[PDB]
């Protein structure tokens, strides 16, 4: 799924991006990962970097709303990098050395 | 006959992910076993006992 924050009479501002790992994948080391996107004029590489003082943003147990500011902390989302935030992760995978295993 | 060669090597050889190993065990006579791996990309805190080759 990808999902996105409208600022009035601006534009898309802000947008998050769902991943999961396909069927009988062998885990996948996300913090080597690149996410290349093309638009209008430009293709931009983006690469993973670390959430405040943890490697991935801890929601496994909920969040209020994935887009407030104070909640979330959004502010390592440079012009050039990713954050990642977890959302489910029975096996502690995510949080710890961030790697992304069956079910996650 | 099987047996394990045990080697401790914590601070001899420092194996962090994605590490090529090579080697072998000599004898005094006969052709050496070639020791060949690479550690996996990814180590899980679940899974502390690994099959490298
Ligand atoms: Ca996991």
């Amino acid at each position: 799924g990808v999902t996105g924050h409208y600022v009035k009479n601006k534009g898309i501002d802000r947008i998050v991006i769902y991943i999961t790992p396909n069927a009988g994948s062998a885990p996948i080391d996300l913090k080597q990962c690149k996410l290349f996107l093309m638009y209008d004029g430009k293709a931009v590489s983006l690469n993973f970097s670390k959430y405040d003082t943890n490697t991935v943003g801890d929601f496994t147990n909920g969040i209020k709303d994935i887009f407030n500011t104070t909640v979330v902390k959004w502010n390592n989302a440079d012009a050039t990098s990713f954050v990642v935030v977890a959302l489910q992760d029975d096996d502690k995978s995510l949080l710890t050395n961030a790697v992304i295993n069956k079910g996650d | 006959d099987i047996v394990a060669i045990c080697l401790n090597v914590s601070n001899t050889l420092n194996l962090k992910p994605r590490t090529k190993v090579t080697g072998a065990v000599i004898p005094e006579f006969g052709a050496p076993a070639v020791i060949s791996f690479t550690t996996p990309a990814t180590y899980l805190d679940t899974q502390h006992i690994i099959e490298l080759q």
